[PDB]
């Protein structure tokens, strides 16, 4: 009965914050000011568990090994192995003297099982070591008031109903409840996802518990301020402990990969179990009994299943993911290292993911004119006009007027992430000083400050004043800033190029139209004023006391406005166009306020340049909203607010008609019926996030990436794929990747499995014909597990054909990983040809040797035998048992080498699957290698010492190397006018037909 | 007599080429 | 989803009617071509070999020994008394030896009489086709004596000390050579060292050796071994209806209901032997006459 308790964490969480101080300190009984006794703490802590996340489910490692040795392509090798030991079973107990071929075979099919287990194993669990290398949890302490005495506890020691108090820059512990705030500014970004630093105030704001500002919430950090409550929740049944636990219980889903390989092994056994049935059949109506038929039946079944396929496919997808590592991006999962190619909608945070999360000052407003300044995290955008006296003004205004210095470790830091402590806005303005404006240090020590007046309550402005070192003027300098409200109701001068003018209205509402142009782009403005102080009403000894009137609130000079924002990351913009000039269906997914959601959408390209919502157009004709039609809007911004009261059909309208959607004010459980609504259409689905209200979303989605170091532990870890270094690009690199290993894989399946026909032919004809045979068992091993091994995997080493991020994402109704046309290629006219090659081969060995192909007919009864030692051939001359076997095994090696052959063509006509080999170019050093390795290692095969021992491959005559020669190239002319026809016919007769 | 195949030229050869081969092959992948 | 099979817009087993023509078209003419172009390179093939002679022959370099009971696992086990026990090692000789009755070799102009005494090589021209059809030398049953009889239609062999003759597997162009008269200790034969190949059977072991009493051999004239006036071979294609010289070996003295393994060595220069290959030049047999 665990279905109720998921479904009650699904749902948006209630609270009972919404009471008075009488009232709470009646349910919880606790002093408001002196807390509880250490009696009753104690008491709880060992009454419902510890103030502490309780740790994840534990995976032991022989349960994921045990899991590496399963799945869907290791299980079809395991039927197989157990037909063997079948097959063995019913050729040993009925016959004379069985051949250990069977037996021999399936020990080796259960060893390429357990050592693809091993490899693969070791490569999802090094994954996993180097994970454990980056959980830095260094045990925090709590400040906790009990029995009227503040002690520093540990956070897990913290009970529920206790007296807590904050310092600026520590850490909530618990699920607080706010009685007493003093300029509380805490950071609920990693929660909820509000991203400017949002105030908590004692009193009821909100009926949503999380909008509201009398709690305190968990993993949450005090910016700024002091404060007081009360513990309301604890341990799991906190706020992020009811989202972690709801992640670490959720579904995984099936990996798009994993369903190609399903249905590959469809097909695979569908064509397996028709030939070996209809061959069944055909071999009781000829003679053959019961007993041997069924031999038969599991040997042409079990022969059609790819052996080597497996590590080659499994090695095929851990060189992309090491690609993923050099590049910062990690892959908890093997196959996940596709999904981001296969993807064609991407559900994005913005902050933390899509912005960089942290206040910068964005623009300027120096001489009745904006000015765009640098947001980028590394620095690298244009620099406004630094080198007028507006900027030398301003500049000061913010460099003296700022509560905001740096810490001690500060020194070779960089500067912007670098730590700073004080207000977030206050840091921001610091560091533009501090980078477009040399330094703060003798800047700030320079104008030795007299007095300063902070920010207050209720019309809030900071003022200061500061000596004057410049060696023109002995007077003073005085300073303030504030909202732009209330330095418009102060002043009455202007500052320009240098000079000043009166308030005149023909640019003060020059000024307002700048206030709104940046207020409304979601960004918060700012206004830096500062006046001359007459040396003479103010001499260099009057020290104006913080009392009464002593400086002249009106009569200042306006400098400029300073708005700030938080950016987005800076390859973010450019990483959203590629992915929608792929045709990646981007969509925000936060919880912050529309009000920035929509600007931020604006900036990155998630909200076209031109299009408008339901709302712009209301707004543009100044009628009401609820006239326009929703189909002339082709963007729209949903309130979170509006979602829950939503149905599945009317999410599903929400996508199907709106191209451009922004989710805002959506809480984290949300999050996951957005999820659901997308995965509702049959799309691929990619969530990008970092804090604890992604982790539901990043583990439902096909495929969640976490961000590596500006996100949380709950869902790094509850997530798909971490990029390491924060740089959003690597989504483009991978969505790149994926697109790719899928064409690659294709092209590696369709050689694999072109050598099937060449291997399985021989054996039937020796059926139906009564031929000797041609090749036998260990030379197929020294094909699927010998030679092959090379060529397919560079294979995967293959470049982009045509641009891959420009085509359409894939269809997952259409573009299957094995279509039907690639078997009719491999299958089909492929290794048809290579089969006939081969038998060319075997007819020149034995009609050379004097066994004319017409007198071979037959023969198989005879020749099989082990004491007639007087076998007739074309000649009339009398082979004995060894000597005619010598010349049927050194007919199996050439076979081989025949295959090998055949094999060269097929990989380098396989290399290309639209383009020629000249228009693409046999630049692959890996599949050139591969030939040459395969090659040599054939005649390696054939001409080593005791080979003709140990495998029973004989050496061959010269003239053999050159009977598969003009298949082979038959085959690449073949193939090379098919992918020419291709070119220039782009129809689809030949397309639609053959080209997989 | 006609009997007889000097098979160990043949094999020799096939070795000596078997080596060529490959270590050719290893300079291809070693592009420096 | 597996329901595909048919629509009202016309589909069968996935695909349409004019699709499959089209398919089905493409396939026929494709496998044509393949099948046309596998026939002529065989062709081709075939025009690079002759029909007097194989073109490799080193495979077949030590010729083997056969007998005439190819018993399933070279063992000779029946009753003395029990004539259904071992009909169908009689059956065999019967069969073998058909085409050796004076009235299957009639024809004078196929068949030339060599001799009572084993002479030297008969060498008839090159192997072309310039001349006609080589003449065979004949052999009758009576060369091998005790082992032939002039039965009826049933050669009533013999039911205790048994018979088993050897045969020299035949070679094109071979050319036996016995071994020189500096004789390394081969087994007391006779002093017709130069014009047949010598044949010795014996035990395998200690125990083999002292459980087969005596051994009666029968060849043309009376020598243990093949003449070389019957060789070399020119193919079946110039010497139809030819026969090898056969030489039978009688085990007179056995230890009867005793399994005792015999190994009949052909010596000579060009006779080889094999570990692997235990009928190249040598031939085992296990005979146990149980009564
Ligand atoms: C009752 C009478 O029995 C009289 O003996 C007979 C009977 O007992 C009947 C008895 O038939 C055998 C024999 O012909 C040998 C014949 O042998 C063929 C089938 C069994 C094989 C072991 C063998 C060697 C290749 C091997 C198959 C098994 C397959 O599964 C493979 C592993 C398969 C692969 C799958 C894959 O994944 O890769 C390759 C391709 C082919 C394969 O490589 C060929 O299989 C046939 C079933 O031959 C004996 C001589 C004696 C007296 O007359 C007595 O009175
Ligand atoms: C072939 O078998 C006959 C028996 O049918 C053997 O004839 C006997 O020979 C011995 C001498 O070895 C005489 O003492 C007997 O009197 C003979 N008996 C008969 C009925 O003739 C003959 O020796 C055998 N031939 C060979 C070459 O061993
Ligand atoms: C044939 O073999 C028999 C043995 O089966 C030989 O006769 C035996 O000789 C030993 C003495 O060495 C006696 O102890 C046995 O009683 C004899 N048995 C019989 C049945 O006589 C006999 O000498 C052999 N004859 C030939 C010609 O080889
Ligand atoms: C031993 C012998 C008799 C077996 C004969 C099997 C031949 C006739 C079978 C084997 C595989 C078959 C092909 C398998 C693949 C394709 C593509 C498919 O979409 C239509 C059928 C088609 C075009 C088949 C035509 C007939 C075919 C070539
Ligand atoms: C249209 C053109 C290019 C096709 C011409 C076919 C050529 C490439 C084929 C036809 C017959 C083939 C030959 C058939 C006979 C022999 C002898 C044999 O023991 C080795 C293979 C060898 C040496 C083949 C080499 C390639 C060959 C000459
Ligand atoms: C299509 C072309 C470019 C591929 C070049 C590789 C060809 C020419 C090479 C690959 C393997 C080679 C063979 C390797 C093994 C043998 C046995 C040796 O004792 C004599 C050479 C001989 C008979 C070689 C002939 C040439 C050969 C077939
Ligand atoms: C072999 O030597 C013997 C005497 O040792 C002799 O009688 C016989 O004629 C010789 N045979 C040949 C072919 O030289
Ligand atoms: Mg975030
Ligand atoms: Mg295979
Ligand atoms: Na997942």
């Amino acid at each position: 009965k665990e279905r109720d308790m998921d479904e009650l964490k699904k749902e948006v969480s209630m609270d009972d914050h919404k009471l008075s101080l009488d009232e709470l300190h009646r349910k919880y009984g606790t002093d408001l000011s002196r807390g509880l006794t250490p009696a009753r703490a104690a008491e709880i802590l060992a009454r419902d568990g510890p103030n502490a996340l309780t740790p994840p489910p534990t995976t032991p490692e022989w349960v994921k090994f045990c899991r590496q040795l399963f799945g869907g392509f290791s299980m079809l090798l395991w039927i197989g192995a157990i037909l063997c030991f079948l097959a063995y079973g019913i050729q040993a107990a009925t016959e004379e003297e069985p051949q250990n071929d069977n037996l021999y075979l399936g020990v080796v099919l259960s060893a390429v099982v357990i050592i693809t287990g091993c490899f693969s194993y070791y490569q999802e669990a090094k994954s996993s070591k180097i994970m454990e290398s980056f959980k830095n949890m260094v045990p925090q302490q709590a400040l906790v008031i009990r029995n009227g005495e503040k002690m520093s506890i540990n956070a897990e020691e913290v009970v529920v109903g206790d007296l807590v108090e904050v310092k600026g820059g520590d850490r909530i512990p618990a699920d607080l409840r706010i009685i007493s705030a003093n300029g509380c500014k805490v950071d609920n970004s990693s929660l909820t996802g509000e991203s400017e630093p949002q105030t908590r105030s004692p009193d009821f704001t909100n009926e949503n518990p999380l909008e509201t500002r009398n709690i305190a919430f968990f993993s949450t950090n005090c910016v700024e301020g002091t404060a007081r409550g009360i513990v309301v929740y604890t341990g799991d049944r906190t706020v992020m402990g009811r989202i972690a636990t709801l992640a670490s219980g959720l579904e995984g889903g099936q990996t798009p990969i994993a369903a190609e390989i399903e249905h590959f092994i469809h097909i695979i056994t569908g064509v397996a179990v028709f030939l070996g049935v209809s061959f069944f059949i055909l071999s009781l109506i000829l003679e053959y009994t019961w007993l041997e038929a069924v031999i038969f039946l599991i040997g042409i079944i079990v022969a059609n299943v790819p052996e080597g396929l497996l590590a080659t496919v499994t090695v095929c997808l851990t060189l992309t993911a090491k690609r993923m590592a050099r590049k910062n991006c990690l892959v908890k999962n093997l196959e996940a290292v596709e999904t981001l190619g296969s993807t064609s909608t991407i559900c994005s945070d913005k902050t933390g993911t899509l912005t960089q999360n942290r206040m910068t000052v964005a623009h300027m407003w120096s001489d009745n004119q904006i000015h765009e300044a640098d947001t980028t995290e590394n620095q690298s955008g244009v620099s406004f006009d630094k080198t007028s006296a507006t900027w030398l003004a301003l500049s000061r205004i913010a460099g003296l007027c700022n509560r905001a210095v740096f810490q001690a470790n500060q020194e070779n830091l960089p500067i912007l992430k670098r730590a700073v402590a004080g207000d977030a806005s206050e840091s921001a303005l610091l560091k533009c000083i501090e980078l477009c404006c040399g330094s703060v240090k003798e800047m700030r020590e320079r104008y030795t400050k007299i007095v300063e007046i902070p920010f207050n309550s209720t019309n809030k402005y900071q003022l200061s004043i500061h000596k004057n070192p410049n060696t023109a003027e002995p007077r003073h300098l005085l300073v303030m800033k504030g909202a732009p409200e209330r330095i418009l109701d102060r002043c009455s001068s202007i500052l320009i190029h240098g000079k000043e003018q009166p308030l005149d209205e023909e640019l003060k509402d020059a000024f307002q139209n700048a206030y709104l142009e940046l207020g409304g782009l979601g960004e918060r403005v700012l206004g830096f004023c500062h006046l001359f102080l007459p040396d003479e009403q103010f001499p260099e000894g009057f020290q104006f006391d913080t009392d009464d009137v002593n400086f002249p609130l009106d009569n200042l000079c306006f400098v400029g406005l300073i708005s700030m924002i938080d950016p987005p990351r800076a390859a973010v913009p450019d990483a959203v166009g590629k992915c929608r000039s792929a045709g990646i269906k981007v969509i925000m997914v936060t919880g912050d306020h529309p009000i920035t959601a929509k600007a931020i959408a604006k900036g990155v390209g998630i909200i076209s340049e031109g299009n408008e919502t339901v709302e712009d157009i209301a707004a543009r004709l100044n009628i009401p909203v609820s006239q326009v039609n929703p189909r002339d809007a082709k963007a729209c911004v949903v309130h979170g607010s509006d979602l829950k009261d939503m149905t599945s059909e009317q999410l599903d309208d929400i996508l199907k008609y709106h191209t451009e959607i922004v989710f805002a004010r959506t809480s984290p459980q949300q999050k996951l019926i957005i999820v659901e609504g997308c995965q509702r259409q049959g799309a691929i689905v990619a969530v990008t996030g970092d804090g604890v209200n992604d982790s539901p979303a990043s583990k439902k989605a096909d495929i969640g990436v976490a961000m590596g170091i500006a996100g949380s532990d709950v869902s790094k870890q509850a997530a798909d794929m971490i990029l390491l270094d924060d740089n959003f690009a690597s989504i483009v690199t991978g969505v790149e990747e994926g697109r790719l290993i899928f064409d690659n894989l294709k092209k590696s399946i369709a050689y694999t499995l072109t050598s099937n026909i060449p291997e399985i032919t021989p054996f039937l004809i020796f059926i139906i014909a009564n031929i000797p045979l041609p090749l036998g068992t260990v030379t197929i091993l020294c094909i699927d597990l010998g030679t092959d091994m090379v060529p397919a995997i560079s294979l995967a080493y293959e470049q982009a054909e045509s641009d891959i991020m420009k085509r359409q994402p894939r269809n997952p109704k259409t573009d299957k990983l094995v279509n039907e046309q690639l078997i009719s290629m491999a299958y089909g006219q492929i290794g048809m040809i290579q089969a006939l090659g081969g038998f060319f081969t075997y007819f020149v060995i034995l009609a050379e040797n004097g066994f004319l192909p017409i007198h071979l007919l037959g023969l198989r009864v005879n020749w099989d035998d082990r004491w007639i030692n007087d076998v007739e051939d074309s000649y009339g001359q009398q082979w004995t048992y060894e000597q005619r076997k010598i010349v049927e095994f050194t007919c199996h090696t050439p076979f081989f080498v025949t295959i090998v052959v055949v094999q060269w063509a097929d990989l380098v006509i396989c290399k290309t699957r639209r383009n020629s080999v000249f228009q693409q170019g046999m630049k692959n050093k890996i599949l050139i290698f591969g030939l040459f390795e395969e090659t040599a290692l054939a005649a390696f095969l054939s001409y080593c010492p005791g080979m003709g021992v140990a495998l029973r491959m004989y050496p061959l005559k010269p003239t053999w190397w050159f009977c598969a020669f003009p298949y082979s190239l038959l085959i690449f002319v073949y193939d090379e006018v098919r992918k020419l026809i291709i070119r220039r016919r782009p129809g689809g007769w030949v397309e639609k037909e053959t080209y997989y | 007599d006609p009997f007889y195949y000097d098979y160990e030229t043949v094999r020799n050869g096939g070795l000596i080429f078997a080596a060529l081969a490959f270590i050719v092959g290893l300079i291809i992948i070693l592009s420096k | 989803k597996k329901f595909i099979w048919n629509s009202e817009k016309k589909e069968f087993l996935g695909r349409t009617g004019g699709s499959w023509f089209k398919i089905l078209l493409f396939y026929v003419i494709f496998y044509g071509c393949l099948a046309g172009i596998f026939i002529g390179t065989i062709q081709v093939m075939l025009l690079t070999i002759s029909e007097f002679k194989p073109t490799y022959q080193d495979r077949v370099a030590p010729p083997g020994l056969t007998q005439i009971p190819q018993s399933q696992k070279t063992e000779i086990s029946f009753r003395p008394n029990d004539p259904q026990s071992y009909e169908s090692y009689v059956v065999s000789i019967v069969r073998f030896l058909e085409k050796y009755k004076d009235l299957a070799q009639k024809d004078d102009m196929i068949f030339e009489d060599c001799g009572n005494v084993p002479s030297e090589l008969k060498e008839r021209g090159e192997y072309n086709n310039e001349r006609g059809e080589r003449k065979v030398c004949r052999f009758r049953l009576e060369w091998l004596g005790n082992c032939s009889g002039l039965n009826d239609e049933t050669y009533g062999y013999k039911d205790g000390k048994p018979c088993v003759i050897i045969k020299l597997n035949r070679v094109l162009g071979f050319k036996p050579k016995p071994p020189k008269n500096e004789s390394l200790e081969t087994y007391p034969v006779m002093k017709y060292n130069p014009y047949v190949l010598p044949v010795h059977c014996t035990g395998k072991r200690d125990e083999d050796k002292e459980k087969v009493g005596t051994m009666e051999y029968f060849g043309l004239g009376g020598y243990p071994g093949f003449p070389l006036q019957y060789y070399p071979y020119y193919g079946k294609l110039l010497q139809p209806k030819y026969l090898q010289p056969l030489m039978a070996v009688q085990f007179t003295n056995l230890t009867m209901d005793t399994e005792i393994r015999i190994e009949c060595k052909a010596y000579g220069e060009n006779i080889g032997y094999s570990e692997k290959d235990r009928f190249q030049g040598r031939f085992d047999v296990k005979i146990e006459v149980k009564s």
